[PDB]
């Protein structure tokens, strides 16, 4: 019986808990984007502003329900509508990760039929993160 | 025309094969089984009249209205390929004959009288074609799925659930315990039992408190949105509308609803409480088998689920195909794409009679729940895509290692096959092998795969087209 | 070491199947009639039934370690084979009391009737009978009134009381459905009813209806001096507008409003029910789709198990068709059932469908109602089915009179106390009803016309719902 | 297609001249004067955008939904017979452009902004076509004809009315009197004037009282039913 | 005033240019929720004119885009954003699920920048109940500000929602969506300004005054004319404003005027110039329509307004030197300059039809 | 395409939005302020202090709105009633920033007619301050 652990293992939606992806990997990720004709888009933020949170709930009454901050991050530029181009995508997330090099990046997609993201994955966590684990380490 | 006493055949004036339908009309179509001697004709037209209008008998009062403009016609007759004594009977109902939003009243015309004539020996309502016009004048669902995914901030693959075990029993606490073992595991969601509701085992408001507690702690540990569907449903409206008052005050995300077993009437007021206060209302269709099993008569599911869409919710169960659980898989596929999207065109090879139009109504989350382990994972995510639950109970709680290993177990086989399919893998061919090479990297996933490799539920399908 | 977890499937029957459990006074129990797929055996096909209608799913969990499975778990206690069925079982399960939410016919349903129905190990499933233990039976507040209490509010006895379906069902304005009700109620009728889906529509909104309708009644009651009522739909979409309807009949006076209590649900109709108790109004129910559920002998739920929980979740008439009109009922089916809505304690009979001993510890009766397909020939059958506690319903059977609902109301009451003086007096209906009628019909020229246009009329088919 | 920054005429989304209306749509006939040198096109166009999704320059936000679906289309200008510069612009508006049973909103949307845009010179909005199924999500009228004809049980004439008069200036207790002697003589109804509310001279709940005593006054006197 | 009279066979025209309402009339009003002053002092702003922005498309995004668009706008440096006119509840987007997701956008771009943000969230509804449930809910959420379409909705309704905004200290701003289908013509209807006035009288913090300069009409000095009736105390009788009585507001507060519609940068110094620091600028457009996105829209019209600012301050003539202004600021304000380029040759000149 | 920076970006209301003011340009903004006969008052806080937070609303049910803490600053003596010197305002600004220096100090000025703040600006923040950028990295 290995044991999961509860400290410090802290997840991140889509793919988290999967293996670190590759570049190869992420790749693969982005061409999906592409062969569907989705509008791919980057979001970023500081370690801070990283993980739901409930701060702004202290200006509430009764209407917490689904309230939570840190939910919205910032946008990188603007999402790349009409991108047809991998590379193109791949270049955005160097630039990205290049003006953030201590933020949570994440590459997500629009579906403007649907009008709701479609896919997204965490790209970059600042180095100075230590409150998640290796694949190894989850459980004990 | 005067007024004439005394009883003529139903056809006369209720089998009208030359109409032409009418967009605002409601369209039913009733897979009919006549009694010896009864001509299809009629035994249309008597369900068409006795869903309507018309009663055994010639009234007077026909006269001081148009009965033209308010009758229910039985305009068209399908035979049955391979049945001697079946027929498709085809009903058009004018939208007048509705209360605007009542699925109630919608089903008390329609399937109200007619199921019991001694005339026919059999009935089963396959479909309906639910309007815009009429769409229109319902809430509806109080999120759905898109709202759903954006308040959840969960986007590219599907929502992974779990019904706590022993279905009755555990106590509030201990109902908490396994609560927060399984979401801190990396399930998104957990749920009360659809018969949890408030017992001497277990009281609901008890519940609500320490499942209140696991939902936060488990989400303050993965960093992840956490929900558990707390039941409201109850004996009573009152006690209904209590539970979900407690769940407002809680600031929790999601509560759940029996809406066969407590019903559209208070199915439809829930919807309307969780829209107006941001609730998510998960619907569990317990009982849905005692109306909709049997291919020769009853109400095929894809009508409760259309019914359901109309009264409200933001979850459905939708079966799994191929766990405990019936359901045939170009059936399901069918009824699923009734409850989640926008336009579905008429495709008999999946049980759609009618092309329907839900004219921007939300669509629902299909959940597929029940008697589901790691392997199925594959034939699921191929089977529903992204936009459903999928449901481990005993596929969580029955991990050797217990609650969180199971959860993870879960979340890893989910993961690695979305991760496959977005790379262009097979899942029906290759599945097998995405869920052995992930087991080489993931204990929790090795051992869940360990314990229910010989597991399968294949058995003739019952509610065959 | 003692018992640990073990992960990993076993059968069902292991830990459900105990046959010789000898059942408590306090346990719900079900008689299922099973038809398991080819391969399993019926204690297995039992067992899943009792294990997940109760505490158990597919795989074995720890957590049923923290508790006891022997306090909880649901029993497949004996199975009975069917004589004449090569694969058809009657199952019996057995819940203990801690299992339901006290008064909620809702909890009830959910666990029995669940999810054991769509379960691909069996091919087909049907739950004939539940026995309602009084301990459980005791947390329901039940019928509002119940038959004895309506009698007396009413005034009303000696006699099965008379009803109507006004007609067309839909497309009837507002002041025509109260002049229709009007002349209905002053030929003789204790009571009309709205269809079961007339409830509030483009054609004839609610609150006018209500308001013609009362008006048809006071006019009626003050010209007949006899006390008048007209079932007023509640039935509705939410549950706030079902209230709104309630709140309006009790501001208005009048004795009676109807819920569609399958099509509305047990939820509200429960509510429904106490407020009905709280205001003092009569509850007619009417049993909309319950034949979706209750026409097939192999599966479903038979129509007593929904009149028990129709009788547990509140109601002061449910409808018990006719036997001889045209919704199907047969004889021995129908009197059965109809015991068990009245009675307060009723003896395991299976000539008459009734499985279990069922003991109502006082809670209220509920007055049958035979509507649908009748007319004044049928009237000597009627009272010989059902007796004095009843309300038999004439809607084509009056609306349909070639002179119009006041003489169509006047045959039916005349049919009905001829009828009844002729069994007070001694006489046999089952034989001599014909004769009784054509003696009546010498006298009243109502009854004579009603009489002439009905003659050949008759409900005759093949049962479905056969023992 | 990318996000372009800048303005483009609106006609190059919002005029669709072969757009073929659905029965859900709501429909308006707009008669438009525009300005020298604006084509009627681009007129009708600006019309359509402005009452619906569009604004005067490029957004990016565009890209994230689906415009066809949710765009307002001029998709007929028809000349008119004696002007020189009038038009008819027919304008489809997508039923998800609008709540559900509030006339407030419909009324926004299709007469909001557009009547004071410097490139037009006049606008009048002449006919709706308001859809069945946009129809059905409206409470309507309390009664209608035919029930208040059914309560009242008044039939066969046209009813009869009559404004209490003068305007302002009258008492309660002499508004009453007016009222009965009114009601008495065969009026089926009286009513307050539309500027009597509640003022200094006749407070409105007074009012309420004596025409109430009226009303019943005329209703015994006479054995019809009145109302005020 | 206007009940009957414009619809007589005896007339061919009828246009109520102006009423004059005297002190004791003005006095049975609650009148707007805040004013000006209270305004300012609430959200602790001074020195400048607010920045506002309507989210766009009008119709069609859904409540998290909304929101997210929402967010980026107010981080850049807009103390505002607003639901169109025609936002209200709809099929695409239900209102409570924006109300939502726009409060989650207000306190991140609050807590980013440090300044106090606020979006006007409509309560516009079919219903007196409908709309009051949407004031409610802002009220629960602790959020600054709503607004109303006060002639669609209706006067009764307005007051009635200044009333509760009074009593639970929401600001109110007031879109008047429908003016220029009674407004626009010389010969026939109400002039606006007796709309504003009937406004001030209702209740309102906020009401769109016209541009002078954007895409929809608004002739200088009449404009100049009721931008006074709107704010002041007391206004002198000027024919050549359009003012034909003295009007003592006696006491009552002064609502802040809304430039919105078709302006841009370029525009910035005649809006300081026409209108003061008293009055909320907005550009819809001219901030989702810049091409860096919202924040980087939002930074250049923010610079725009402070630059002008500043030069005014120090005894420049933004009249003359406007252009000037713009283009100093330009050369350290990469987000102003990729605005100048974009929206260098737009302008709005067209025969005024509502002359005096 | 640039970006504007989430990180750490905090504003501060009136020309915050402008390269910081010279010796030169804070003169003829004291001088706007005597050229229209305003009242010019100082105001300073510390850093805790500075910005809009909302501790408080912990004490409320649902009145948050338009609450917040930290609108009110310090006082700096009293206004300045009758100034008609602007050196004297320049003074000030020096005595209040030499006492305090390392506070927030915004110089402010009041008209009396509309009872209204009508002008304000920073003029000090403390040294270690690290929450703000230069003009000139706004934006990446
Ligand atoms: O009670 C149960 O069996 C479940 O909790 C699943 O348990 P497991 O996950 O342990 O199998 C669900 O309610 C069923 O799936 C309902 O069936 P359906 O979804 O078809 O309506
Ligand atoms: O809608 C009808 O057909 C009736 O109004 C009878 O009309 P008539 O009197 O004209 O026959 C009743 O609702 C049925 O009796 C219901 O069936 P049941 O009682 O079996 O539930
Ligand atoms: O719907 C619109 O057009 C706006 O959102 C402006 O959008 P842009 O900023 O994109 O132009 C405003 O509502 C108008 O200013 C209203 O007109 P007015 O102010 O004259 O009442
Ligand atoms: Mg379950
Ligand atoms: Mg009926
Ligand atoms: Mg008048
Ligand atoms: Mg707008």
């Amino acid at each position: 019986m290995m044991v999961w652990t509860p400290v410090n293992n802290k997840m991140f939606e889509t793919f988290s808990y999967l293996p670190p992806l590759t570049d190869e990997q992420i790749a693969a990720q982005v061409d999906y984007i592409v062969a569907n004709g989705w509008i791919p888009c980057l979001e970023f933020a500081e370690a801070d502003k990283a993980y739901v949170s409930n701060e702004s709930a202290i200006r509430f009454g009764s209407v917490s329900c689904l309230y939570y901050d840190n939910r919205y991050w910032t946008m990188w530029k603007l999402p790349m509508f009409g991108c047809r181009d991998p590379m193109q995508v791949l270049r955005e997330i160097v630039a990205c990760t290049k003006a953030f090099p201590d933020a949570y990046v994440r590459l997500v997609a629009f579906d403007n039929q649907k009008q709701v993201q479609i896919m997204g994955f965490l790209v970059q966590r600042p180095k100075s993160a230590r409150d998640w684990q290796p694949a190894n380490k989850r459980s004990v | 025309a005067g007024f004439k006493a005394g009883v003529k055949d139903y056809r006369l004036t209720y089998y009208t094969p030359d109409y032409v339908v009418r967009d605002t009309d409601i369209l039913a179509a009733f897979r009919m089984t006549p009694q010896p001697g009864v001509p299809p004709e009629e035994c249309g037209a008597a369900v068409a009249a006795e869903s309507s209008t018309g009663t055994w008998t010639t009234v007077w009062t026909d006269g001081l209205t148009s009965l033209d403009r308010y009758k229910g016609r039985c305009y068209d007759i399908e035979p049955v390929p391979g049945e001697d004594n079946q027929y498709i009977a085809y009903v058009a109902y004018p939208i007048d004959l509705f209360e605007e939003g009542s699925v109630t009243n919608m089903f008390t015309s329609i399937v109200g009288n007619v199921f019991g004539f001694k005339a026919l020996r059999a009935l089963r309502l396959e479909d309906l074609r639910i309007p815009p016009a009429y769409v229109k004048t319902f809430v509806g669902p109080p999120h759905g799925i898109q709202v759903e995914r954006d308040k959840l901030n969960k986007y590219g693959r599907g929502l992974l659930g779990c019904t706590i075990k022993p279905k009755l029993g555990l106590s509030a606490k201990n109902y908490g315990r396994a609560v927060y073992e399984c979401l801190r595991g990396g399930l998104d969601f957990t749920k009360d039992d659809e018969n949890v509701n408030s017992q001497p085992f277990m009281r609901w408001r008890d519940r609500f408190l320490f499942v209140t507690e696991a939902i936060y702690k488990a989400q303050a540990e993965t960093g992840e949105v956490k929900g558990h569907y707390l039941n409201a449903t109850a004996g009573t409206c009152e006690e209904m509308m209590k539970r979900a008052v407690c769940a407002k005050e809680l600031g929790v995300p999601i509560i759940m609803h029996d809406y066969l077993t407590g019903g559209f009437t208070a199915n439809t007021s829930l919807a309307i409480y969780c829209r107006d206060n941001g609730l998510f209302l998960h619907i569990h269709r317990a009982m849905h088998a005692v109306i909709d099993r049997q291919r020769n008569h009853g109400i095929h599911f894809r009508v409760l689920a259309k019914a359901l869409r109309m009264s409200g919710g933001d979850h459905l169960h939708s079966g799994t195909v191929v766990g405990k659980l019936e359901g045939e898989r170009e059936v399901t596929l069918g009824f699923v794409d009734l409850m989640r999207d926008d336009y579905v065109e008429k495709d008999r090879s999946r049980g759609i009679y009618f092309t329907q139009d839900w004219c921007s109504m939300p669509g629902v989350m299909p959940v597929a729940s029940g008697g589901i382990h790691v392997w199925h994972m594959p034939a699921l995510v191929e089977i529903f895509g992204d936009d459903a639950c999928l449901q481990f109970g005993g596929g969580t709680l029955g991990h050797p290692w217990g609650n969180a290993p199971g959860a993870a177990a879960n979340r890893v086989a989910l993961e690695a096959c979305t991760q496959a399919r977005n790379e262009g893998r097979d899942l029906a061919r290759e599945g097998g092998d995405v869920i052995r090479s992930a087991c080489k990297w993931s204990p929790e996933l090795a051992a869940a795969c360990e314990v229910w490799k010989e597991i399968k539920f294949e058995f003739d399908t019952i509610d065959k087209l």
